[PDB]
């Protein structure tokens, strides 16, 4: 599962990533165009080769900072008030360790929900 | 002060005069967690060297009881664990962890050795203290302003340098990796006693090291031009220059044989880099190997570390391990410090109020006011 998901987040458009990252409140930044100009030369001088129209052209993430351990780190990334702001490869790691963490859960749920299913000779052939 | 004479004050002080009240508030932190101050985790040192670890208590008193009846040298709090630690023997192996526990910082003047001239090893003096005074202001800044840590106690060590505990509720939650991140975020300064060039920043300035050379400047010319003398004679100076590339060396000899003042041969080493562009940011490296806080990752990663516990007492010194008040810290003179001895001696020349009449007062003030933003905290969220 978690192979497949990978793959299918290689496959999203910037645009369609941000989507599906607020339609399940991940909530990972989105930055307003003000607040941008607001930290204008911070944004500039954290991301590495960045240019001033190009920058202009860019639209940040606002995470929080334990979700960003690996640019930090290095120093990679601002920080402000707790929030890293994260330019448009790394966060389909983080997207998958939720992932799995949920699905993990939900397969032991399953497990202990069994018993009301193996009673049900057509999908006991299948399931099995 | 006598060292002999430690064994003679410290229960007195432990009675009438370590401010247990306010220490369990800050430990209890508001009752909201059950078994927050009952899984804290305390290590004692006593006479001749003894160290025991895995100590909790119930309640206020029972910490009060078994404090007045060991006598300890030395307090260290530690991590927030699984279950009480007394009773670490009692759990099942594997199931005893450290959950929780403020981010700490300790900063040492010893780590400065190599880069201070007045003092060595465990001596200090005016002219090094601005040292600190500089780590203070660059660290605390960065964890009010880049993680938004809101809870700040910044505490005398007792002898060469001071710790942070920063209390609040997400950084007492942080994994080992995330205060690892955090650690390594803000160090600078990298290598051991065989390296030379420490500091090798590139060609775009992190806003974070930006802030950290602003806060620096503003004391750089009273603490290395003025105090430190950095460029008193050739035996220093040619550190220094033994920092930049050996192109201009020679250039700078001639020119620092013609210089009476340190202050003068900043300006012309400064001119002569800038006439030297790759290089533009080499006085600001020089400056950060010079200013810039060194910081053990070893002490903020680990969530089992013991630290001094405030209000302690220094083996040696006898200094009382009082909270520094961020606005006043242009104040802070780590030599008035009350030892244990002075304030036994206020105690005896004159019942929760006794320490009011004490020099200690006004740091338990400073203690008064952070647990109250601590409450506040607690309360409006
Ligand atoms: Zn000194």
């Amino acid at each position: 599962e978690m192979d497949l998901f990978k793959f299918r987040f290689g496959l999203l458009t910037k645009e369609s990533v941000q989507e599906f990252l607020k339609l399940n409140d991940l909530q990972y930044v989105a930055i307003s165009e003000d607040e941008k100009n607001m930290h204008k030369e911070d944004l500039m001088n954290s991301s590495f080769g960045l240019s001033l129209t190009k920058m202009e052209d860019t639209e940040f993430y606002k995470v929080p900072f334990q979700a960003a351990l690996d640019l930090v780190r290095p120093r990679k990334v601002f920080l402000w008030r707790g929030f890293a702001f994260i330019p448009h490869k790394d966060i389909v790691s983080i997207v998958l360790n939720d992932f799995r963490a949920k699905l993990s859960k939900a397969l032991a749920l399953s497990a202990r929900s069994l018993p009301v299913v193996q009673s049900d000779e057509r999908l006991q052939p299948l399931l099995n | 002060y006598d060292p002999a004479s430690l064994p003679d004050v410290l229960p007195l002080y432990y009675r009438r005069l370590f401010p247990f009240y306010q220490y369990f508030r800050w430990l209890n932190y508001g009752g909201v967690v059950k078994n927050y101050f009952q899984h804290r985790e305390f290590s004692f040192t006593l006479k001749d060297d003894v160290y025991v670890r895995y100590q909790s208590f119930n309640n206020q008193s029972e910490l009060e009881k078994e404090m007045q009846k060991m006598c300890p040298y030395k307090i260290d709090i530690g991590a927030v664990y699984s279950h009480r630690p007394s009773l670490h023997n009692t759990v099942k192996s594997g199931t005893f962890q450290a959950q929780e526990k403020e981010l700490v910082f300790d900063i040492d003047m010893t780590d400065y050795d190599d880069v201070r001239r007045c003092c060595s090893s465990a001596d200090i003096c005016p002219k090094c203290w601005t040292l600190m005074t500089i780590a203070v202001r660059i660290l605390d800044r960065a964890l009010a302003e880049d993680f938004g840590f809101k809870h700040r106690l910044w505490v005398y060590s007792g002898r060469r340098g001071v710790h942070c505990w920063v209390c609040d509720d997400s950084a007492r939650k942080l994994s080992q990796a995330e205060r690892s991140a955090v650690a390594e975020y803000l160090s600078v300064v990298k290598g051991g006693e065989e390296t030379i060039k420490k500091v090798q920043l590139p060609e775009t300035i992190h806003p974070f090291i930006g802030k950290s050379l602003k806060m620096v400047e503003r004391y750089f010319e009273k603490y290395a031009l003025v105090d430190q003398d950095i460029l008193e004679n050739k035996q220093c100076w040619d550190k220094v220059i033994a920092l930049v590339p050996e192109v201009a060396r020679e250039s700078l000899l001639r020119e620092f044989s013609k210089a009476r003042s340190s202050v003068e041969r900043w300006d012309k080493l400064s001119s002569c880099l800038e006439a030297t562009r790759r290089y533009s940011n080499i006085p600001k490296e020089i400056m950060l190997q010079f200013c810039y806080p060194r910081l053990d990752v070893n002490v903020s990663k680990g969530l089992n570390h013991l630290l001094k516990s405030p209000f302690s007492v220094h083996p040696k010194t006898g200094r009382i391990s009082v909270p520094i008040d961020c606005k006043k810290l242009d104040q802070f003179d780590p030599f008035s410090v009350p030892t244990i001895s002075l304030i036994c001696s206020e105690l005896d020349n004159v019942r929760t109020r006794d320490y009011k009449r004490t020099s200690l007062a006004p740091y338990i003030k400073v203690f008064e006011q952070f647990l109250d933003k601590l409450d506040q905290s607690r309360k409006g969220e």
